[PDB]
């Protein structure tokens, strides 16, 4: 009853710090059956282990980088900066998104597909190379559409966030994309994105 | 909270128990074990010594005493309490031999010792008497008109005729062993052998001359304690 | 803070007048607060109810809570005598507030409790001051079950504080009969049993004494060798009950 | 623990007042109603050099108290009231005067005199025994 | 502790009781059951003798005090023995001074008066022994049940001790037949009541039971294992 | 695991009269110490060995960065990510780099993390915070069983508890009795409990950890139990080891319902100590020794047979033990022939080992008072009541 | 993580206590569904948005802490003594409903849902259950 | 500041006097404030040197109150009310003037005071025909305030036993009877 007790005190130190938020350049896709996500220009598949399809079906979807243009040809890719350019890629369709999720600057290259043939050449993982392909870039309805023939149709649409940059004339840019270095399991990949414009 | 009732002999538990007398009962187990066996040819008492020093004179430790030539006693509990009880027993026997010039039944001996007991909560203690329960368990043996008779007396004043009873420190185990050992056709010699065996398997130390006191009562002779040579004789066979 | 005490009034028995009084003390004013405001009077905030410890003062409280389907608080008197200061300094206040936000609620304080010696003073003072310190409309009611009516603080038993009064008498033979037949409703008991004989053989056996006798008849039918729940285990139960332990003490004649 | 902590406070007070590191030009004043219960270590020279007793006003002191509290009083036999033997402190005198003023306010007269001043005097020093006569 | 009101017989409970008295009442329950019956002309006390060990005789529960009055104990050996000794002295003095046997009603009233003093006065413990008195007087046989609360009752039959409720309800059931039985049927009824007290695993053997019978021309005599033997031949089998 | 510790030099202590047998033995020891010094100074004089791998180590260091913070690996996840707590108390879900020893990762071992973007980049098996490093005995105390007088039963028990399992233990499992995990010495102050602990730490073959009991309690939240855990982890790591916690009642008091935060933390620290005591099997080669004066005030769970089986009693010295202690402490004195020392022992008192040591010291001081060093019997006569400060006379006779 | 704030797909925020650091009301990352997040589970979150990025179940393994660490105890009915009435009661508790469910079923009585074993420490209680745990043909669980 | 003294005593050693200091500091900050310290007998219960810890802490709290009340810092525009049921156990230092200059005996109601209580508390209740205070006053001697109000309360409750919408003289009569019986 006659307790009347004193009291001690044990403090707990507390502190933390938000680091420099790290940009993860990750692409996601569910083209045929697998929710594959890859980090990356060295390529490494995060989830969606050894792909049921070949890598090439998705190698064409890979801001911050743009093709090399001469001084004669207006470089819509370049002057669209600092914001960059958002494109719609039709193969299966591909779109690039910039989001702020969590503490990672997400440069999504979100992939999606359908109409996978039961014996199509894209899933047996056979692959020789991608021969140099010329994209004819021209303006249809205020959107920079690039028509390219796939050799191993592409209906690329490029829109700048700065909707004031003048549209370049219809030219023919030669892309040469090939899977430089990889592994058999295709989990440690190095990609090539060389491409130069030609009038 | 039991504690409010163990203070005083005149208190009733919620279960109506006598905690003070139960503690007196437990006080027996502090004493040494005493075994009495009853058979047709007589009654025999075996008691340990629980000697503390070899210098202790054996006669001074009195774990068996004779109330009368025909009746023998064993006690387990407070030695002064036991001596008062035993002196009262001898006085009451002499009283009966004065009034009736006859030797009483051992049942009457336990009756009168019981009236000396269970007087703790009696108003007759005005001149001076026990204000607490007696602290010794008793074992009466003898031979009367009913042949051999053995009784066990509880400090609360309870008395029971027994064919064989073990009290004291090792009461429970010794009683359990005798329960299987005992046969109603026990002879005196085999009874004493069984008692010494029970002591051997119950005693803390080896059975020698100076650890066991032994007494016998038969209809023919009187109370007889085994002398040094006699106890040596009864111990050489075992 | 249980919300469903799971009673239909079909579980408790022998308190017909008690349940009627309790209903008209709590739920009838709660249901008919309009009729009370018509009377130009304040409905009772406090219902003090008392009885022995074996008369199930909580099973009726749970029955009331289930009937009124409201939130059910529960506080214990012997819980409060220890834990020194804080008995109502941060407990009764918080409990009453918990009732307030989680409406409708039926606060419960069980057991008598004494109603050095200075902490219980603040306990009852906070009890009274915050039972008064609340909304007059009285959306939430309080049931106070005590084991005796010997200690009575006039401020607490006064009007407004604890107006209604409920008494729990000695349960009778019919109360027993109904209570073991209710407790054995989940039993595959043959009708050969004489619940009336058991009830008349359950003298002094109030309430909680069933729990003992009825469920121990159950586990004795288990102990009987999986025998059907006939009298053959039930009379053994009534003989065992709280006296099942045999002291087996000597020095008794 | 509680008594130990209180005695720790007292010991710290002692060791600070007259401990190892002596203080300079730091005069302490401590007031108490029951000096006889103080620790002797606090009641020794070097710690409490002077133990001044403040007894109840005695006659002349009572007159001084009445005068100095009646300076703010109204014009209004204060000398006889002083002469009356009553063990009353300066607080009681201040009471008496304040109560006299309060009663005069009640009766709506701005100068107290024998009636209300005497009534206040009775009200203040009640000392009503209510004592069973078998004690005396 | 809110139970400071039960330490002595001189303090009333807050609700108006002497909890020491109730404790004494509960005390006798620890004793073995014992049932008393009375005929038109004879009175019988049947007690379950309980032994501390099977290596010893059973505790007696049928004390004889007078050729017309016998008693049966349930509870403390000390209190019961003091009561029995006081009975024997009282009967001795009554025969010495009056030359007539002690009336049962006066004997029981003297019991009430004697055991009330410990209940009322500080000192000696309350007499915590339930006594069954089977006596004979002008109105025939009398059965008295004296409770440790210094109270006594006149009952047609009585079972006091361990698990006495079974025999109580047995006698309630057999109320209708008691007054017209002779010795055999009433002895069997008492034996059956004791069997009701006893659980199934135990039976009323020779060493287990003690019977004392008194009457108009037959003195109160207590039977033993050999003597009880005829009375247990008429006993039937346990209805199990 | 690693091996034990507490290196000590030669006992010497065979001569004491300073008869150059001491000088010869000490000169031999000094010569060996000189060869130590010269050998290592020569080895550092010429020892060219470095670089070799270099580049891979350089790039792994670049990957690790600078500085690197150490944390406690509280839990592990799939073998690329883990849960690591900084010394502040915050723990994070971090990644595990390839160059870490996945076998070494266990709950508890200190992990080197990256300062920015925390990630397990190393493992430190020798964290051993400065406090627990201090509690580990380095220099064995000079006292030994020769210096202990009496307490032969106590010495026997302590050796049967902490030495016999350390030395040949086959008797233990041969009888099948588990070795006594932990022993508590107790008794009145200055009986020799701490002295016996010193003697054990002298004649030892295991890591001896000295603790104060009150040392374990730490201000910051969770620092107490963390330090206790670190102490016992060091004990296991350097097993066999002996953990001596003097004055166990600094925390061993009866456990009661805590109210304030500090008392809750004390309860947590004792709970962690009890948990660590239960954690290691008695078959393990780590034993604890706890000494106290107020044995009656200890929690009756710390001294459970399942936790601390033994309970060594240190009673006040008997007359023979008193004379033994007097002989021991008077060994270095130059006593005269008049002294007897028997009168002091025969006096019925409550002298202790500390009391006898103080009596000897005060007798020496009294002799120094008279400008002498031979110390008469009168010096002891005065000293006895000089140091023994503080039944009503003829009541008992 | 703490109270769910009754999300229902429109208020998915939860208040989470980061240890001795503060507590924040935050939302989910796109990679976790609300079904994986519930009150009282450890969650790994980012550092500026504090979005719950991945639930972190504490895992179960006898290696950590102490656990049942037993399936068929080696203590048999011959290894227990002094609790004959207690072991009999325990038998009625566990062996009769488990290995003889038919008698409880046809008796129409719910088997004993809960039983408590109270006594002074060191009486033997634990191993007694362990003993029946060997003879009940069921795995023993020790939780401290 | 409605303060009850029994609610400020704490096991925490220096917290009760701290609470008193906070109360008076609040009063000084928020003039004009009224300090109503109910049940002051639970704080100022005379100073004695028996030495038990609890009563010693009580003395410390009492002297903290005495300082906060007539201490060094003179009080302006703050008036205190202290109610107790045992005035005779108050400390003489607290009882002295300057602190408690008036002692007001709010005693048991007299017959006139009783009837005043009934008539004032009779307001909210609706009366049908006739209700007399005098009979209730005669039949309720020894009553003090709240109990009288109790008489009204259950009377309305009585009105629900036979399901009225009003009160009657018999209603009040049996109500005061029940109140008196409960008071025994
Ligand atoms: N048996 C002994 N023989 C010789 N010296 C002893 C003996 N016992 C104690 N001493 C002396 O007592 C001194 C103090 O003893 P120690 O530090 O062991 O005390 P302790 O009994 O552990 O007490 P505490 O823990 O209360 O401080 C030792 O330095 C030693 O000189
Ligand atoms: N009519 C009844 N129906 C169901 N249970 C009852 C009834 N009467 C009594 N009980 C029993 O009483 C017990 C509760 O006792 P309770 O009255 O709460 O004691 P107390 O008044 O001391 O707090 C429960 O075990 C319950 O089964
Ligand atoms: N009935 C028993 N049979 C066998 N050993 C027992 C028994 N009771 C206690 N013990 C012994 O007691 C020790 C501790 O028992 P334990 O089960 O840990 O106690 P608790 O019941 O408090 O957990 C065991 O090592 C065991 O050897
Ligand atoms: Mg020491």
């Amino acid at each position: 009853g006659n307790l009347l007790f004193l009291a001690c005190y044990c403090i707990g130190g507390m502190s933390a710090i938000k680091p420099d938020m790290k940009i993860k350049l990750r692409m996601e896709g569910n083209v045929n059956g697998h929710h594959f996500v890859i980090d990356g220009m060295d390529l490494e598949v995060k989830e969606g282990g050894p792909l049921p399809f070949a890598f090439d079906i998705l190698t064409t979807a890979f801001n911050r980088v743009f093709a090399k243009y001469p001084d004669n040809i207006q470089d819509y890719f370049k002057q669209s900066f600092p914001k960059g350019y958002s494109w719609e890629r039709s193969l299966c369709n591909a779109r690039n998104d910039i989001t702020m999720e969590g503490d990672t600057f997400y440069n999504k290259v979100r992939f999606y597909g359908t109409n996978f043939p039961a014996n199509g050449p894209v899933m047996q993982k056979k692959t020789l190379k991608w021969e140099p392909s010329t994209e004819k870039m021209y303006v249809r309805d205020g959107v920079l559409t690039g028509d390219i023939e796939m050799a191993l149709d592409f209906r690329t649409t490029y829109k700048a966030k700065e909707k004031g940059v003048k549209l370049p004339g219809a030219h023919f840019v030669d892309h040469c994309i090939e899977i430089l270095s990889h592994d058999k399991d295709y989990n440690k990949v190095k990609l090539y994105e060389h491409a130069v414009a030609h009038s | 909270t039991r504690s409010e009732y163990d203070r005083g002999v005149n208190t009733f538990s919620p279960e109506g128990r006598l905690f003070q007398v139960e503690y007196a009962i437990e006080a027996i187990k502090l004493g040494s074990t005493a075994i009495g066996i009853q058979t047709s040819e007589g009654v025999c008492l075996a008691v340990e010594k629980r000697i503390t020093s070899p210098l202790m004179e054996p006669s001074s430790i009195e774990k068996i005493v004779e109330i009368d030539a025909h009746i023998g006693c064993a006690m387990s509990g407070l030695i002064a309490d036991a001596k008062t009880l035993i002196d009262k027993a001898r006085v009451e026997t002499q009283n009966h031999w004065f009034t009736y010039n006859e030797t009483m039944t051992v049942e009457s001996v336990t009756q009168a010792v019981s009236n000396l007991a269970l007087q703790f909560g009696e108003e007759d203690a005005d001149p001076g008497a026990m204000s607490r329960p007696f602290g010794v368990a008793l074992l009466f043996g003898g031979v009367d008109e009913k042949g051999p008779q053995l009784f066990h007396m509880d400090p609360s004043g309870t008395f029971v005729q027994c064919d064989a009873r073990a009290i004291g420190s090792a009461s429970e185990g010794a009683q359990s062993s005798l329960q299987e050992v005992y046969h109603k056709s026990m002879t005196l010699k085999e009874a004493i052998k069984s008692s010494l065996i029970i002591l051997k398997q119950v005693m803390e130390e080896k059975l020698n001359a100076t650890n066991i006191e032994l007494a016998t009562v038969q209809p023919g002779q009187n109370f007889h304690m085994f002398t040094k040579e006699e106890l040596e004789e009864v111990i050489k066979d075992i | 803070v249980d919300e469903r005490p799971t009673e239909q009034y079909s579980d408790i028995g022998g308190l017909d007048k008690q349940i009627q009084e309790l209903v008209e003390a709590i739920v009838l004013p709660m249901n008919h607060k309009e009729k009370f405001e018509n009377l130009g009077i304040q409905p009772p905030k406090g219902v003090l109810m008392y009885g022995p410890p074996g008369t199930g003062k909580t099973l009726l409280a749970r029955a009331c809570a289930a009937q009124t389907k409201a939130t059910f608080l529960k506080l214990a008197g012997p819980q409060l005598v220890q834990m020194f200061i804080g008995d109502g300094a941060k407990l009764v206040r918080d409990a009453f507030a918990l009732a307030k936000e989680k409406a409708p609620s039926i606060i419960f304080i069980d057991e008598l409790d004494a109603i050095g010696d200075r902490e219980v003073q603040r306990t009852m003072l906070e009890l009274l001051n915050q039972l008064d310190g609340f909304q007059p409309n009285t959306q939430v009611k309080v049931i106070a079950a005590t084991n005796r009516v010997d200690i009575l603080d006039p401020a607490l038993l006064r009007s407004g504080r604890l107006d209604r009064k409920i008494e729990f008498p000695m349960p009778n033979e019919e109360a027993r009969a109904r209570i073991m037949q209710i407790h054995s409703r989940k039993m595959n008991v043959s009708p050969d049993v004489n619940y009336e004989e058991l009830a008349r053989c359950t003298d002094d056996f109030n309430g909680a004494q069933c729990k003992a006798v009825c469920v121990e008849a159950g586990m004795i039918a288990l102990r009987r060798g999986a025998t059907e729940l006939t009298h053959e285990d039930y009379m053994e139960g009534i003989l065992e009950v709280q006296a099942k332990k045999k002291a087996n003490l000597q020095y008794y004649a | 623990g509680a008594d130990r902590e209180v005695q720790r406070i007292l010991l710290e007070l002692l060791n600070q007042m007259d401990g190892f590191d002596q203080n300079v030009n730091v005069k302490v004043i401590m007031a108490t109603n029951r000096a006889d219960t103080l620790d002797p270590a606090l009641l020794r020279p070097g710690r409490l050099d002077r133990k001044i007793e403040f007894p109840l006003p005695d006659r002349r002191q009572k007159r001084l108290i009445f005068s100095t509290i009646t300076s703010k009083m109204n014009l209004s036999d204060l000398e006889d009231y002083v002469a009356r033997p009553d063990k009353i402190s300066g607080a009681d005198i201040n009471s008496i005067c304040q109560e006299s003023g309060m009663l005069a306010v009640r009766e709506n007269r701005y100068i107290v005199l024998a009636k209300d001043f005497e009534k206040a005097y009775k009200t203040v020093i009640k000392k009503d025994e209510q004592e069973h006569e078998f004690y005396k | 502790f809110r139970n400071q009101y039960d330490n002595d017989v001189t303090v009333w409970s807050p609700q108006g009781r002497i909890h020491q008295i109730e404790y004494a009442m509960e005390a006798v329950k620890q004793g073995s059951a014992t049932v008393g019956l009375k005929s038109k002309t004879h009175a019988v006390l049947v007690a379950l003798k309980r032994a501390q060990s099977e290596l010893a005789a059973h505790q007696k529960k049928i004390l004889h005090v007078d050729n017309h009055i016998g008693i049966s104990i349930a509870g403390l050996t000390a209190d019961a023995r003091l009561l029995c000794n006081f009975m024997r002295q009282e009967c001795l003095d009554s025969r010495f001074v009056f030359d007539r046997p002690l009336p049962v009603s006066r004997l029981v009233s003297l019991i009430g008066s004697k055991t009330q003093i410990p209940t009322q006065r500080y000192g000696r413990r309350p007499y915590g022994v339930g006594l069954l008195i089977a006596g004979y007087d002008d109105m025939g046989p009398h059965i008295f049940q004296t409770c440790p609360s210094a109270n006594y009752f006149d009952c047609r039959a009585m079972s006091i001790g361990a698990r006495s409720q079974s025999a109580r309800t047995y006698l309630e059931r057999h109320m209708s037949e008691f007054m017209e039985c002779n010795l055999n049927e009433l002895v069997k009824h008492g034996l059956r009541a004791l069997r009701e007290t006893l659980p199934a695993e135990q039976d009323l053997t020779t060493k287990n039971v003690s019977i004392g019978i008194v009457g108009k021309d037959l003195e109160f005599t207590i039977y033993d294992d050999d003597d009880v033997s005829p009375f247990l031949e008429g006993l039937e089998e346990r209805p199990q | 695991t690693k091996g034990p510790d507490a290196a000590s030099k030669l006992p010497l202590v065979t001569p004491h009269t300073q008869c150059r047998l001491k000088l010869l033995k000490l000169e031999r020891i000094k010569d060996y110490l000189l060869m130590e010094e010269e050998f290592i100074r020569n080895q550092e004089q010429m020892k060219p060995l470095e670089e070799k791998q270099e580049e891979e180590r350089s790039k792994v260091d670049d990957l690790r960065g600078t500085p690197m913070s150490v944390g406690t690996l509280e839990e592990i996840i799939d073998d690329n990510h883990a849960i690591v707590s900084t010394s502040v108390g915050s723990e994070h879900y971090v990644s595990i780099l390839s160059f870490v020893d996945k076998d070494l990762l266990e709950p508890g071992c200190s992990v080197l993390l990256n300062h920015k973007v925390h990630a397990v980049i190393g493992v430190l098996m020798d964290d051993t915070d400065p406090l627990v490093t201090v509690m580990k005995v380095e220099k064995a105390p000079q006292e030994t069983y020769a210096d202990i007088g009496g307490l032969d039963n106590q010495i026997q028990e302590i050796k049967e508890s902490v030495e016999l399992p350390l030395t040949h233990p086959e008797y233990y499992e041969e009888m099948g009795i588990k070795p006594p995990k932990g022993v508590i010495l107790y008794g009145p102050p200055g009986t020799g409990k701490t002295l016996l602990a010193k003697a054990v730490a002298n004649q030892t073959s295991a890591t001896f950890l000295r603790v104060v009991g009150s040392e374990l309690i730490q201000k910051y939240l969770g620092d107490g139990p963390k330090l206790v855990r670190e102490l016992f982890r060091v004990a296991e790591e350097h097993a066999p080891s002996i953990v001596f916690i003097d004055e166990i009642d600094a925390i061993g008091t009866k456990r009661y319902d805590s109210n304030s935060g500090g008392e809750r933390e004390i309860q947590r620290t004792m709970l962690e100590l009890l948990n660590q005591l239960d954690g290691f099997d008695s078959r393990g080669d780590v034993k604890v020794i706890m000494a106290t004066n107020r044995i009656e005030t200890l929690d009756p769970a710390l001294i459970r047979p399942g936790r601390i089986d033994r309970k060594i009693e240190f009673p006040l010295p008997d007359e023979k033990t008193k004379k033994r202690i007097f002989q021991i402490h008077t060994s270095r004195m130059t006593l005269a022939d008049d002294v007897t020392l028997d009168d002091l022992i025969m006096a019925k008192d409550d002298l202790s080992g500390a009391d006898i040591k103080a009596i000897c010291t005060e007798a020496g001081l009294m002799a120094l008072r008279e400008r002498r060093m031979k110390v008469t019997n009168e010096d002891f006569k005065k000293s006895k009541e000089n140091v023994l400060y503080k039944t009503p006379e003829g009541l008992y006779l | 993580c703490t109270k769910i704030i009754n999300a229902d797909s429109e208020d998915p925020k939860y208040i989470i206590n980061v240890k001795q650091f503060a507590k924040f009301v935050v939302d989910l990352s796109d990679q976790v569904a609300p079904t994986d997040i519930e009150e009282g589970m450890r969650v790994g979150v980012d550092r500026n948005k504090y979005q719950i990025h991945i639930p972190l179940p504490p895992k179960i393994d006898p290696t950590v802490t102490m656990m049942q660490v037993e399936e068929k105890p080696d203590v048999t009915y011959s290894d227990v003594g002094g609790c004959k009435e207690q072991i009999e009661k325990l038998r009625e508790v566990v062996e009769t409903p488990l290995l003889h469910p038919e008698r409880f079923v046809n008796l129409g009585i719910e088997p004993p849902k809960g039983v408590l074993l109270f006594g002074p420490p060191g009486t033997g209680k634990t191993l007694c259950a362990r003993a029946v745990a060997n003879r009940t043909d069921a795995c023993f669980i020790r939780v401290i | 500041l409605k303060v009850v003294s029994s609610s400020i005593v704490d096991k925490y050693i220096g917290e009760s006097a701290r609470l008193i200091r906070e109360m008076f500091n609040y009063a000084r900050d928020h003039q004009p404030c009224i300090i109503f310290m109910d049940e002051i007998d639970a704080i100022g219960g005379r100073r004695f040197s028996e030495g038990t810890s609890a009563d010693r802490e009580i003395q410390r709290t009492l002297m903290e109150l005495l300082n906060q009340m007539d201490g060094f810092d003179t009080l302006h525009r703050v008036k205190m009310i202290m109610a107790t049921n045992r005035p005779d156990t108050l400390d003489p230092a607290l009882l002295r003037p300057g602190r408690l200059d008036r002692k007001i005996h709010i005693d048991l109601p007299n017959e006139q005071a009783r009837l005043d209580i009934l008539k004032i508390h009779a307001g909210p209740i609706t009366k049908h025909g006739e209700i007399d205070y005098e009979a209730i006053v005669k039949l309720s001697d020894g009553f003090n305030g709240a109990d009288l109000r109790n008489v009204c309360t259950e009377a309305g409750m009585f009105a629900i036993r036979a399901d009225h919408d009003f009160v009657v003289q018999e209603d009040f009569m049996k109500a005061v009877r029940k109140v008196a019986d409960s008071k025994k």
